[PDB]
């Protein structure tokens, strides 16, 4: 699709058989998401945004719908306003900013 | 660092 | 133009003369910028992302050139570690998502 960003980019995604809202960041690195169960083991990742520095924590390989496209990668899981899709999964999806 | 703005 | 996500999404933009690099983030509702000076009258406010929130001085009315396209509306400026555009100036110059 295209997206205009009138409003914010939010998108239903699909993680661990779950429908969730995240918002399609594109000034994100990485993909933070909400407190939640995930399979596996996770490893420390700091991570930086407009109020300092974070711990989260780092799961692998994880399977992530996003408005139906498919992408497997990492998913950091902490403490975060909203959950957000960054650009290790908007690559995946072949997702482009466009003017 | 790992930057999510 | 199209960009790729492969990497942060940089551009250089021109404000006040001054020819500053930002980020292009469809993740945040406003603009914001590093410490500079801005004419006209301000207000505080308080902007909250990843670490929390950082209190920054609010300008509106601000103009300001994104690779070359121009829009106005309101700026922010304060701590951020890397200047922002957000989606209040994108929609301006027609930004999109697409995939
Ligand atoms: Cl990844
Ligand atoms: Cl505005
Ligand atoms: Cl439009």
């Amino acid at each position: 699709p295209q997206i205009t960003l009138w409003q914010r980019p939010l998108v239903t995604i699909k993680i661990g058989g779950q429908l969730k809202e995240a918002l399609l960041d594109t000034g994100a690195d990485d993909t933070v998401l909400e407190e939640m169960s995930l399979p596996g083991r996770w490893k420390p990742k700091m991570i930086g945004g407009i109020g300092g520095f974070i711990k989260v924590r780092q799961y692998d390989q994880i399977l992530i719908e996003i408005c139906g496209h498919k992408a497997i990668g990492t998913v950091l899981v902490g403490p975060t306003p909203v959950n957000i899709i960054g650009r290790n999964l908007l690559t995946q999806i072949g997702c482009t900013l466009n003017f | 660092y790992d930057q999510i703005l």
